[PDB]
């Protein structure tokens, strides 16, 4: 059982009032079943399309979820994730300033 | 075009 | 182009209780993801990902059906073989892994081949990089070695990599209507102390081998780099930083380098307000 990293970023540097691509790059995690929550200020944003599941050298999977999305000042983004070997969600919120 | 898997 | 690859992801996990195993291989040439099986569904198909599959005549997808149906088959009984070798009880759930595949350089002969399986998600076999031995990563899969060396099993795997896989690579690259240059940025931030991040960014290129390095005065680093892994961007292109931390006030002697295919040159830059 390997733990899931996240990584949450857009395609372009945000900018506020800018169409863009948000992502959560879901990897190194086994076993494979994994149920992955984009949101935005807590609610669910639907019809996230998913990227098909792959893996690397050691054997880990790989997933990316991405949608559209308008950035803004105040609003907030994250990705909690739904995997076997936590006890509880683990969560990553947007560093957009990063 | 892919390859058969071996029987372990 | 030059430097190209065509690799295959295979996963079962099993169920028992429910069903049968799970089964999906995945394709790539490159970093583009182009076919797919997924053994979930009632009459289910090999199946174009992009664009410049979706014309090949039915013959393939009817002919890779049946090649990706008997590699279920054969993910299913090596489940249940490895319950056997690991003396694992019943009923839990099980992965079972396999990749292979090819590189190719200019002159369209095999560079590198891949042929590995591994079961829970651990390494079980490999074939070495002579495509002639293999290694087993435990004593359960030494039983297997013995196995596929008396059949003469990595002859045939062999044949496949320097031959098919490397001319189906080659057929596939003539299909459609090209490499994507990284664009470049270095920010600053700042940290509790008189020290600072300098975060290099490479986003928008294709293929995702990339070089970021950061030096101190022309020079090997003596610290060592955060970095994140190359990353998909949604779009079909990738994106990575590597990052240093400096003295506030000192920021410009260091650089940041980006080497890529598309690149004429490898890119130099380093902070700038
Ligand atoms: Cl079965
Ligand atoms: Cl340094």
């Amino acid at each position: 059982q390997k733990t899931p990293q996240i990584q949450v970023y857009s395609r372009h540097p945000p900018e506020n009032g800018k169409p863009n691509i948000l992502n959560c790059y879901v990897t190194q995690f086994h076993p494979p079943h994994i149920e992955i929550q984009m949101l935005k200020n807590g609610k669910k944003i639907p019809k996230v399309e998913m990227s098909d599941m792959s893996f690397s050298k050691d054997w880990s999977f790989y997933i990316l979820a991405h949608t559209e999305f308008t950035p803004t000042e105040t609003d907030t983004y994250a990705c909690r994730v739904k995997h076997d070997s936590m006890a509880e969600p683990k969560t990553v919120y947007w560093d957009r300033d990063m | 075009f892919e390859a058969n898997g071996n029987l372990i | 182009m030059g430097p190209h690859s065509l690799r295959y992801f295979h996963t079962a996990v099993s169920r028992p209780g429910l069903g049968k195993p799970r089964f999906i291989s995945v394709g790539y040439v490159d970093d583009t993801q182009f076919v797919r099986f997924d053994s979930d569904a009632e009459n289910p198909r090999y199946e174009p990902r992009v664009r410049w599959m979706e014309q090949v005549e039915p013959e393939y997808w009817e002919r890779n059906t049946q090649i990706a149906k008997g590699n279920e088959q054969i993910f299913r009984v090596n489940l249940r073989t490895a319950l056997r070798y690991y003396n694992q009880s019943a009923g839990g759930s099980h992965t079972f892994q396999r990749m292979y595949g090819c590189e190719v350089g200019s002159d369209w002969r095999l560079l590198r081949g891949y042929e590995q399986y591994a079961y829970d998600g651990c390494d079980y076999i490999a074939l070495n990089e002579d495509l002639k031995t293999w290694t087993a990563a435990d004593m359960a899969a030494l039983i297997t070695k013995h196995k596929w060396e008396q059949a003469g099993d990595a002859e045939r795997d062999r044949a496949y990599l320097e031959g098919t896989c490397v001319e189906w690579l080659r057929r596939y690259l003539q299909l459609g209507n090209r490499t994507d240059s990284p664009k470049a940025h270095v920010t600053r931030h700042s940290r509790p102390e008189d020290k600072v991040t300098l975060r290099c960014w490479a986003l928008g290129f294709y293929p995702a081998d990339i070089t970021l390095t950061w030096q101190l005065n022309g020079e090997e680093l003596t610290q060592d780099m955060e970095l994140v892994e190359t990353r998909p961007a949604g779009d079909g292109t990738f994106q990575k930083w590597a990052s240093v931390v400096v003295p506030l006030g000192k920021e410009q002697y260091y650089t940041c380098h980006v080497y890529h295919q598309g690149l004429p040159e490898p890119l130099t830059l380093r902070w700038e307000p």
